[PDB]
RNA sequence: GCGAUAACGAACGAGACCUUAACCUACUAAAUAGUGCUGCUAGCAUUUGCUGGUAUAGUCACUUCUUAGAGGGACUAUCGAUUUCAAGUCGAUGGAAGUUUGAGGCAAUAACAGGUCUGUGAUGCCCUUAGACGUUCUGGGCCGCACGCGCGCUACACUGACGGAGCCAGCGAGUAUAAGCCUUGGCCGAGAGGUCUGGGAAAUCUUGUGAAACUCCGUCGUGCUGGGGAUAGAGCAUUGUAAUUGUUGCUCUUCAACGAGGAAUUCCUAGUAAGCGCAAGUCAUCAGCUUGCGUUGAUUACGUCCCUGCCCUUUGUACACACCG
């Protein structure tokens, strides 16, 4: 249990904090001589819900079209497990959630 | 209702076909039906053999359309 | 009009 | 230079492989081929009663040649067509499973295909050998 | 005469084209005559095409249709009556077959006959209506070359469409009969009855 | 006896629905006797359109 | 390696990735000869980029394309664009640019879609009708 | 595989199962005139009788005509599947049957009183001449 | 879970606080005009670019009415309404 | 139509009255100059303001313009 | 907007703005995307070639195709015409894009007795509150059929029906001790459908959703015909406690009006109309419905106030609860 090929999966609704955490981890993986693969932009998922505007059923048939974009990025690191987890706490962000899988 | 096109080929019509089709600028399924009074299915088998017998030259080959001309 | 009427 | 299946038109290659497979006679034909319709969406059985099974097996062999581990469920969708629902709009419906499963099973006992790892049905070591042969005897005219 | 072969072999007959672009490698444009001075700029035969299917953008500006090939304008008008909209590949088949029938008959160049049938089918004066909110007040007016050309294609294909309805004669050879008769100016053909009747009414309004 | 007249000036849309256009025509031969006439279809300048009858002018249409 | 250029042509959704390598002139569609295009009535659309310049231009190069997406007709226009762009792109990189500008002149003078992808895309559908502009029939 | 001629052998009008069949119709579609014989059924009895479908009705000889009416009357005896039959799992004797021209309306009728005799809901609506399969009648089927 | 309570820095710029404050005044029987102008001036005093208050309902009268109280500069259409 | 609005017409003519010597008849040069002269919130309004300023510059060399 | 100007200079709305589609061989990377090479490997002619499989260690190379973030790119750019030489408009050239680049989202000042208390543990008041008008259980009804009307789907055939064969998208969705999701692959079954394993909480698997129109080759041959598939009889499965008033699907049989539709009237200008299917929503089951998506893809204007509706100006008014005066 030392140096491993380690995956960090990043998902969030907003891209600004996602790219800051992504760049900050990449920055810390640069000055630290750790070979890295990423970030990989997964195809963004558009969660769309189309309801009727009318609470009742009177009027012209008008519809809302709500959206919820989900952006997912995965980054591959080659480092021991202790090093990668402390990197996560350095780049902790409320919006972006992190899951680590070996 | 008035069509009553002949579907069985007798001998009087057979040699009349071989005597009339060569003297045509353009023969097709409808041309055979229109003037020889034979049915569409009987026209299609007549065209496929008349080409095999050399009397008729195939201008264009197609399932829905058979364009033929005289070979003389 | 209406008025719940009983039988049993 | 050589000849492959991909170098010959599909429509007249199958008409040639169908002719060989019928004259060879070794393909086992199930007993209901004179009764059944190819798909539940169809309304009539095939018009070429004597030869339709051979031609469909020829089509199945060629289609499997060009791909990797195609299943039998995928074959039903491929040969399926638009069903004639009376007043409701048309819809795509899959073909009959037994006809396709018997063909691939029949093709499996003639030596052209076999069950591939991770699902599907691969083409046999000899399956490539004999299809490419038929292609050569197709284009000489 | 230069019979090249590539590694991907190319048939002999199709190689006979680095020479001239003939429609359906049979129909040359070199020998074609818009036999009317007034429609030369609106019957486009200067740019040869192989197949009457270009998928161009001729509906963006106002007069881009005059730049569309004349055969492609004819095959566009065939796919009508709901069930045929968007079926261009079927429409090209009718045109390809129609030209061969026009070739075996009268032996002329099939696309020359098409040009003759279009110039002879467009009415030169149509009587437009100028009714002031209901009353009948017909007035005779002139016809522009563009509307003259494109109404000819509309009338020629409409007549062929109705002649092939519930008739053993196929649409390709109903179009051939419609085009051949109108090309030679015969009054038996549809779209020549209409053109004369249009120009006849215009004479009854001046 | 049809006469051909090239158009040299598009005056404007006339008629009740605007479907007819006033245009200024000039004859191909004998480049004179310029006449104002009405035309049904879409018209640009320099369009070669023939006249069944020549001896008639045009004015605004209803 | 060798003189290899890779390009692509596009129609509505169809995209034809052209691998114009060099060689004896091998030209295949998804591993199949162009002599076997399925739409016979449209077989001359992919023959146009060949006969316009002359088959002698393809002696030294071999082209292998992989076309996916779109529809039957939309794929034909994607293939002919990948071929036309691939021939031009090879000349710009491995031949003098005088010849590349010559080839580009004949192609553009015949059909813009040989080199320029059509920008038309499907209009989105709007509610209140079955189509982009079409609306449900109204009654009074 | 080529045009052939005949004289005096064609029979313009046929009589099968007390039904008149036009002799110039193709055999597969001529039998569909017999009520109780559809296109799907006529295709199989001709294939079971080794009568190639490329023959018109009048082309057939007497030997073939009797061979067809025998198969239609005994379908199960000619490897005709039970599920392919008109009247399978019969009400009274429980065997698979295929009713034909004159027998069809008799047992179709016998089914109607059998529904009406027990006075079921489906039988009642059949008596009224209304739709029995749950169709709405509020706005459709207003002719007469 | 841990909950922290934090004071809003600029109470005048929060429409939620201003709407809750207005309700606590209207429920005390204070007149609408005196109550409405109490949020118009409180919002602007905090530095808002603009503010508009609409109060709808019924007050002693059987018929219901709505009154708008604008002030300053207000934008209405487009994305900036989602930002500012 | 392509009628420019007032937010682009008046903002462009303030530039000419203020930075005429540094302006020119080339849109590309003008486009870069106005990114360091004005604070434009959106790129599209940048290439509009400069595109109408170029038209005015092209018009000033042919005679006097109204409003500048 | 130009311009005219007792007005000058402004604000909201419009426009700007935001989302999406179309370009980038110019950056940034990608074993959940793709490719060439390379290992290993198959078939066909042997010329070293042409088609493949395999490849999560070849511990390869690359980012064009695929994905998305930072940017760049179009501003009517240049040139011709017209114009008060102004705002502008029409043509070309270049261009991925020159109709606001295409399409949408948001959208002012006031207002309607417009529609909803049948969306709300949103509500004032009135009614009821134990034989309830609360709530629950069983069964029926909301589908009920002499009729009038509206949104639509099939069709009236040959530019077509079938029968084989060819075989191409995009928008999306998907589960656990549940209360059961998407389901390939194999095996049975004519079908509908059944069964055994496995993958996938997902660019990984379903899925290239191998969709339909479409195309080729055949049968049919103007015939209420092989168009059309109502109505009905008999039978086989699925979902569900429960299918009778057939949930739906499948098999055989019956095979009706309809032979292009009067007076009237609707929608629509470019990837648009029209066909043609597919997905998501409702959903245990049922899509002839909507919301989207893509395949094939036109005719005809690019004009006008003649009809119709709305806006502005002038005008009349005994109306202002404003002609429902
Ligand atoms: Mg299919
Ligand atoms: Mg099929
Ligand atoms: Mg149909
Ligand atoms: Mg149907
Ligand atoms: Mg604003
Ligand atoms: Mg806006
Ligand atoms: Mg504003
Ligand atoms: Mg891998
Ligand atoms: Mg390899
Ligand atoms: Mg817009
Ligand atoms: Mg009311
Ligand atoms: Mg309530
Ligand atoms: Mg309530
Ligand atoms: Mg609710
Ligand atoms: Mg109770
Ligand atoms: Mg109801
Ligand atoms: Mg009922
Ligand atoms: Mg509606
Ligand atoms: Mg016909
Ligand atoms: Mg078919
Ligand atoms: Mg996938
Ligand atoms: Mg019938
Ligand atoms: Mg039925
Ligand atoms: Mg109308
Ligand atoms: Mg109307
Ligand atoms: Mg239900
Ligand atoms: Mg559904
Ligand atoms: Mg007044």
């Amino acid at each position: 249990q030392q140096i491993h090929k380690i995956r960090i999966t990043l998902t969030s609704t907003k891209v600004k904090q996602l790219e800051n955490v992504s760049a900050n981890i990449i920055r810390n993986a640069a000055q630290y001589n750790i070979v890295k693969k990423g970030p990989v932009r997964m195809p963004t998922k558009v969660l769309k819900i189309t309801t009727r505007k009318t609470p009742n059923g009177e009027g012209s048939k008008t519809w809302d079209a709500y959206e919820m974009r989900i952006h997912k990025r995965v980054i591959d690191l080659q480092a021991p497990a202790s090093t990668v987890k402390r990197i996560t706490q350095i780049t902790i962000e409320p919006g972006v959630d992190v899951e680590v899988t070996i | 209702d008035k069509a009553q096109h002949i579907v069985i080929l007798d001998q009087e019509k057979y040699d009349r076909i071989l005597k009339d089709v060569p003297t045509y600028k353009y023969v097709s399924v409808s041309v055979l039906v229109d003037r020889l009074k034979i049915g569409g299915s009987l026209a299609r088998v007549a065209l496929r053999q008349l080409e095999e017998d050399g009397i008729i030259t195939p201008v264009l080959k197609h399932s829905k359309q058979a364009i033929y001309t005289r070979a003389q | 009009r209406k008025k719940k009427v009983y039988t049993t | 230079p050589g000849v492959s299946v991909r170098d010959v038109p599909a429509q007249d290659f199958i008409n040639a492989y169908a002719q060989f497979l019928q004259r060879q006679g070794k393909l086992e034909v199930p007993g209901y081929v004179d009764i059944v319709k190819t798909s539940a969406g169809n309304d009539l059985p095939p018009q070429e009663a004597e030869t339709w099974f051979y031609k469909r097996a020829a089509s199945i062999a060629r289609h499997i040649y060009l791909r990797k581990q195609v299943g039998v469920g995928a074959l039903n969708k491929l040969y399926g067509g638009a069903k004639n629902r009376g007043f409701r709009p048309h819809k795509h419906v899959d073909a009959s499973g037994s006809i396709n499963r018997k063909c691939v099973q029949a093709l499996q006992k003639i030596g052209v295909l076999e069950i591939s790892p991770k699902g599907g049905r691969r083409i046999s070591e000899n399956g490539q050998r004999d299809l490419d042969r038929i292609a050569a005897q197709t284009l000489e005219e | 005469l230069q019979v090249v072969e590539l590694a991907t072999t190319i048939p002999l007959d199709v190689q006979e084209a680095q020479r001239e672009v003939k429609l359906f490698n049979k129909w040359s444009f070199e020998d074609v005559e818009v036999k009317d001075v007034s429609l030369v700029d609106y019957i486009q035969i200067r740019n040869p095409v192989f197949v009457s299917h270009t998928a161009g953008k001729y509906a963006s500006k106002r007069f881009r249709k005059a730049q569309c090939p004349i055969v492609e304008r004819l095959t566009n008008s065939l796919m009508m009556n709901g069930r045929n909209n968007g079926k261009k590949l079927k429409a090209v088949r009718i045109v390809k077959h129609a030209l061969e029938i026009i070739h075996v008959l009268t032996e002329q160049n099939p696309i020359q006959v098409v040009v003759d049938a279009i110039v002879n089918s467009g009415a030169r004066e149509d009587s437009t209506r100028i009714g002031s909110s209901g009353t009948v007040r017909r007035q005779a007016v002139d016809v522009s070359p563009l509307r003259r050309v494109n109404q000819a294609i509309a009338l020629l294909t409409i007549g062929a469409r109705e002649a092939s309805f519930r008739n053993i004669k196929t649409i390709a050879e109903c179009l051939a009969e419609e085009l051949i008769n109108a090309a030679k100016g015969s009054s038996t053909s549809y779209a020549i009855k209409k053109k004369d009747e249009l120009e006849r009414v215009a004479k009854s309004n001046r | 006896p049809v006469t051909l007249a090239k158009v040299i000036k598009v005056l404007g849309r006339t008629g009740s629905r605007g479907g007819v256009t006033q245009v200024r025509v000039e004859f191909l031969e004998d480049a004179s006797r310029t006449i104002v006439r009405n035309v049904k279809g879409p018209v640009r300048e320099n369009d070669i359109l023939c006249l069944m009858e020549s001896e008639r002018e045009a004015r605004r249409l209803r | 390696s060798t003189q290899s250029v890779q390009t692509f042509g596009k129609k509505k959704t169809a995209t034809a990735v052209a691998h114009v390598k060099a060689g004896k002139g091998l030209i295949k569609i998804n591993g199949s000869p162009i002599t076997l295009v399925q739409p016979e009535i449209l077989r001359f659309k992919v023959y146009e980029p060949l006969t316009l310049v002359g088959l002698d231009k393809f002696q030294g190069i071999d082209i292998r394309v992989k076309v996916t997406g779109g529809g039957h007709v939309s794929q034909v226009y994607a293939i002919r664009q990948a071929i036309a762009k691939g021939l031009v792109a090879y000349h710009q990189k491995y031949v003098d640019e005088a010849s590349k500008n010559e080839l580009k002149k004949i192609f553009a003078s015949y059909d813009k879609t040989l080199l320029v992808a059509d920008s038309r895309r499907m209009e989105p559908k709007k509610f209140g009708g079955r189509g982009a502009r079409a609306r449900f029939q109204k009654s009074y | 595989p080529l045009v052939v001629q005949e004289q005096g052998s064609f029979q313009h009008i046929l009589r099968l199962l007390n039904t008149n069949i036009d002799g110039r119709i193709k055999i597969m579609y001529a039998l569909t005139k017999i009520r109780g014989v559809g296109r799907r059924y006529a295709n199989l009895v001709c294939k079971k009788a080794d009568v190639e479908l490329t023959k018109r009705a009048g082309e057939l000889t007497q030997e073939e005509l009797e061979r067809i009416v025998t198969i239609m009357q005994n379908p199960t005896n000619y490897k005709i599947p039970a599920w392919f039959l008109n009247r399978q799992k019969d009400q009274v004797d429980g065997k698979d049957y295929h009713v034909l021209a004159n027998n069809l309306e008799s047992k179709l009728r016998d089914d109607l009183e059998r529904l009406k005799k027990i006075r079921s809901h489906r039988g009642i609506r059949h008596f009224w001449g209304l739709k029995v399969r749950g169709q709405h009648t509020k706005t459709t089927s207003r002719g007469r | 879970i841990a909950i922290y309570a934090e004071r809003v820095e600029e109470r005048g710029l929060s429409a939620a606080v201003q709407a809750e404050a207005l309700k606590a005044k209207l429920l005390s029987g204070l007149p609408i005009r005196r109550a409405a102008y109490g949020v118009l001036r409180f919002a602007m005093g905090a530095g808002a670019k603009g503010v508009e208050v609409v109060i709808s309902g019924k007050l002693r009268a059987a018929r219901a009415k709505s009154q708008k109280y604008a002030d300053g500069f207000m934008i209405h259409s487009g994305q900036p309404t989602r930002d500012f | 139509g392509r009628v420019r609005t007032k937010t682009v017409k008046r903002a462009s003519k303030v530039l000419i009255e203020r930075f005429y010597p540094k302006l020119t008849l080339d849109f590309e040069t003008n486009k870069r100059l106005t990114s360091e002269i004005a604070v434009i919130q959106s790129k599209r309004l940048r290439n509009k303001i400069a595109g109408y300023t170029t038209h005015l510059m092209k018009r000033i060399q042919k005679g006097p313009v109204r409003g500048i």
